């Protein structure tokens, strides 16, 4: 199977393409990858304002190549400060089983494309997900996301253990939104969410009231 | 490397669901029910599995076509033909053949393909 660098990607708006690393992880078969770009509601766009390149291509066993990600002068049009969503998709092409009478599986990878405003670009190290405050409610907490960011909540419990492990209904705050989670009650919540990179840092939160925000 | 990757699917290896040497023409309610188990194995599960594919006229919606006119392969989540598939850890699914016609059927052979789409958060 085909498989891609990361589980999601961040196109910095101050320039106009990127590119993604893939690679054929079958030691057997050489595969065909056909790559595509979808907008916030998973619908193809094939004219922009971000282009994939190659739509397709060839890989050998094991072998490793890339795709590029691309603009268009239309991405001007997007606004400036907050970032757009858009899903990249690779989906596999196997090759032509020889025994016949078969159902083939082919294989595809989609993950969230974070069109990132240069008016909005953000430093290295750089963490706004301590920005996002939690209001108790009856059954859970109100999530209030003010940054200009999408953010990914995956966990959230009374300690760092049940933040991080704890079953969770995964939600993604768009920018400058809010969305109410079901939860137990928590002296002390922590909340984990998936950064740029795919890590999973937890935070600590210290409320006054019914309001808690990040220690 | 700096990015956290995707998971791995049975490690990098073709899926192909094979229902052996059989004649199209079968009880479609309880025949080459074949089962399918790939595994999930990730780097932190936070990952959607939607299917889609081409499908056969009429009202089932958990059925592929195939190179055969009127005959299908339907799918089921997990081992058994009980619950539908609407069109670390692992996954299985159960395939059945399925013919939605009587007469005679234009094949002895036949094979299909779906898209299997890891969509992560």
């Amino acid at each position: 199977a085909v498989s891609l660098d990361r589980t999601r990607a961040v196109f910095d708006g101050s320039e106009k393409s990127m590119t993604l690393d893939i690679s054929n992880d079958n030691k057997q078969l050489p595969y065909l990858a056909q790559a595509w770009i979808e907008n916030e509601n998973q619908e193809k766009i094939i004219t922009g304002p971000v282009i994939a390149t190659p739509p397709v291509q060839r890989l050998e066993p094991g072998a490793k190549s890339m795709v590029r990600l691309s603009t268009t002068p239309d991405i001007s049009k997007l606004p400036q400060d907050r970032e757009s969503l858009f899903y990249f998709n690779l989906r596999e092409i196997p090759p032509r089983s020889e025994k016949a009478n078969v159902l083939q599986i082919a294989l595809q990878t989609k993950i969230k494309l974070f069109y990132r405003p240069a008016a909005i670009k953000t430093r290295p190290n750089e963490v706004w997900q301590d920005q996002l405050i939690l209001n108790k409610v009856s059954g859970g907490y109100r999530i209030e996301n003010p940054t200009p960011y999408y953010v990914t909540v995956i966990g959230l419990g009374g300690s760092e253990k049940q933040a991080e492990e704890g079953e969770f209904e995964t939600v993604m705050l768009s920018p400058r939104s809010e969305q109410t989670v079901k939860s137990a009650n928590y002296n002390t919540p922590y909340l984990s969410y998936i950064n740029d990179y795919g890590g999973r840092p937890v935070l600590s939160f210290i409320c006054n009231g019914s309001r808690c925000s990040v220690k | 490397n700096v990015y956290i990757p995707p998971c791995t699917i049975n490690n990098g290896q073709n899926i192909v669901v094979d229902f052996g040497n059989i004649n199209p023409e079968h009880v479609d309610n309880s025949r080459g029910e074949v089962t399918k188990t790939i595994s999930i194995s990730c780097p932190y599960g936070s990952l959607w599995i939607k299917v889609t594919g081409n499908t056969m006229g009429g009202g089932q919606n958990n059925v592929l076509a195939t190179n055969i006119t009127h005959f299908g392969i339907a799918l089921y989540q997990g081992k058994g033909m009980s619950t539908p598939l609407t069109l670390r850890s692992t996954f299985t699914f159960t395939s059945v053949p399925f013919r939605n016609g009587s007469g005679i059927l234009n094949g002895g052979d036949f094979r299909t393909t779906a898209s299997m789409s890891m969509i992560y958060n």
